């Protein structure tokens, strides 16, 4: 349910200009079935981190159609929030730093609680062709009860040098590919421009 | 088929629609016990009206009112234990079973679920529990005192069934791990931003809000964990009968619930720790201090907290004139209900919208099923043939495939 992005090229607060959310101005955006908060846990010249926080309403609607993991996972609602808070930043448009927006920046990202039926392997297959160094962490369903075994949640960390708009567009497209049951619960090629056609898993992504 | 019309002593006309009929045939024919044993299936039970006390969705006051305003001045409150519902039938021997039920596989007893299927996969475990119950009924003089070679019992069986305890893996813990991790990270992040500081948000409101969400999610996770412990042997089971339903020649739906409690304690719960007497009180719903006592009692049951209480009328079957009243109304524990209405149901903006719930359909379903099970007992005991008993039991199944709010 959380996306973080981190930039460390001093003046790191320049990350704010590329995203257009002034680090001193936390904001809330309203989605279908909830809302989304954007704020900067850290904004110094040496380190700047943005945070995208889903606030999904469980009541907005079997017993488990009321008791589900929806409000706590990086589902397709994450993509929808991305296109809503970092709207323009995905169009490469930056003003006060037009060239920062122009070149590959050294960047890090973290997507929490990605529900992937396909596990680690499908996460790499989607992200490493795009030039990311990818780190994946898994979770046990309940540490009290190891006998229940692994969850199919994964938290994905991305480290790479890329344009801010590619990063946002990568995550926007690739997240709902892992969300197998989005059908239970926005146009493509305008978002995959530059990278999608050449991606090894493009049939699978489409 | 078409529509099946069933006639019962309590409701002369009960309709089984084709699509409910089919949906039942599917689950009765494929995975169910010997249809000879199925002389009764338990009904679904309605909850109370919603409370308006702070932080409360269900509270004992409304269950009491249900009976008081319908002219029932005395209720019996029984503890709901952390377990499935199971029907227990015990014969003295396989000869009784064969002669009285028509059971042909030499089984001398059965423990089945509300769907008409064996509570256990291990059939040996079933029979071991049955004879343990039988030994007790010997060591009390049940058979003699009741002039019967068999008994049908309505019971709580703990812990959760093996099928039921899988949901903890497939569902409850999934929500639990995902919710704990992200909500803890949400708090950490907001906190950092708090110290380093669409529409405008306030970071400290946000932090407080996500702090509350995180807390509710911790409680949820502590609520479901309790229902985990596996049945490695018979010493892991706990069984608490709450009705003696039928013995040879009699259905005990004329007996009040104090009778049921007391009579089960004398005959089924003495000198074995496997079969317990259930904790209960009697409440005069007309007296503020009897009512207050039942509330306190209920606050204590759910302090841990347990699931709550089942509130029953003093007599087994009661009417308000000719209108049959609910034979039971559950009042579930505040913590327990996170397992039903979700982790964050107690949060303000949520519990508020949840307070408007429609129970009409569910009550109507509980009454029709209640009638059909009584008819099924009354037919067996008066020695009607299989199909006449079975149409009532199957009727219960069919109504259960009717769409209703799963949380109710």
């Amino acid at each position: 349910m959380i996306l973080t992005i981190t930039y460390t090229q001093p003046p790191a607060t320049d990350l704010g200009y590329l995203l257009h959310k002034n680090p001193s101005r936390p904001q809330t955006f309203e989605l279908n079935h909830g809302k989304a908060h954007i704020f900067y846990p850290e904004a110094t010249s040496e380190r700047c981190t943005v945070a995208l926080l889903l606030d999904i309403d469980p009541i907005d609607l079997g017993l488990f159609d009321y008791v589900n993991d929806r409000p706590y996972v990086s589902s397709s609602f994450m993509s929808v929030a991305i296109s809503r808070v970092f709207g323009t930043a995905m169009s490469g448009k930056c003003k006060e730093k037009p060239e920062l927006a122009a070149i590959k920046l050294p960047l890090k990202a973290k997507i929490m609680m990605l529900p992937c039926k396909g596990g680690e392997e499908i996460i790499y297959r989607l992200f490493e062709p795009l030039g990311y160094k990818v780190d994946v962490e898994g979770y046990m369903l309940d540490e009290k009860f190891p006998e229940w075994g692994k969850s199919r949640y994964y938290t994905v960390s991305l480290e790479g040098e890329v344009r801010v708009r590619d990063l946002l567009n990568h995550i926007y497209v690739l997240i709902p590919v892992l969300d197998s049951e989005k059908h239970y619960w926005d146009k493509l090629f305008q978002h995959g421009e530059g990278w999608l056609v050449d991606h090894p898993e493009k049939e699978l992504i489409t | 088929l078409g529509k099946k019309i069933i006639t019962t002593r309590l409701m002369s006309s009960i309709t089984i629609h084709e699509e409910n009929s089919i949906a039942a045939l599917e689950v009765m024919s494929r995975f169910a016990a010997d249809p000879h044993w199925l002389i009764y299936l338990p009904p679904t039970m309605s909850p109370c009206e919603t409370s308006k006390k702070e932080g409360m969705l269900e509270h004992p006051i409304e269950a009491f009112e249900y009976f008081r305003t319908r002219g029932v001045g005395k209720v019996v409150c029984e503890q709901k234990h952390m377990g499935s519902r199971a029907v227990v039938i015990v014969c003295k021997d396989s000869q009784v079973a064969e002669k009285r039920f028509g059971v042909l596989d030499g089984t001398a007893g059965i423990c089945y679920t509300r769907t008409g299927r064996h509570f256990f996969d291990d059939m040996q475990l079933e029979a071991e529990l049955i004879d343990r119950v039988r030994k007790v009924l010997d060591k009390s003089g049940f058979w003699g005192d009741f002039n019967t070679d068999w008994v049908c019992l309505d019971c709580e069986l703990m812990p959760w069934s093996a099928k039921a305890q899988k949901l903890l893996e497939e569902q409850y813990s999934a929500v639990g791990i995902s919710g704990r991790v992200v909500l803890d990270e949400a708090v950490k992040l907001l906190k950092q931003a708090s110290l380093n500081k669409g529409k405008n948000a306030d970071i400290n409101e946000l932090l407080q809000r996500f702090t509350e969400r995180s807390e509710m999610m911790q409680k949820y996770v502590e609520a479901y964990r309790k229902y985990c412990w596996p049945v490695n042997s018979i010493d892991d089971l706990k069984l608490a009968p709450f009705h003696i339903l039928a013995t040879e020649g009699k259905v005990h739906s004329d007996k009040n619930h104090i009778w049921h409690m007391d009579t089960i304690a004398k005959y089924c719960t003495q000198d074995d720790s496997l079969i317990m007497a259930t904790n209960h009180i009697l409440v005069d719903v007309t007296d503020a201090e009897s009512v207050d006592k039942g509330i306190k009692w209920w606050e204590d049951l759910t302090a841990s907290g347990g699931e709550g209480m089942v509130v029953k009328p003093y007599d087994f079957i009661v009417k308000n004139g000719r209108e049959l009243l609910q034979p039971a109304v559950k009042c579930r524990g505040r913590e327990y209900l996170r397992i039903i209405y979700g982790p964050e149901y107690t949060m303000d903006e949520n519990i508020e919208r949840l307070r408007n719930r429609a129970v009409g359909k569910k009550r109507s379903l509980a009454l029709r099923e209640f009638s059909l099970g009584m008819e099924a007992l009354e037919r067996f005991v008066r020695n009607e043939p299989l199909y006449r008993v079975h149409e009532c039991v199957f009727g219960v199944l069919a109504l259960e495939s009717e769409p209703v709010d799963p949380r109710l």
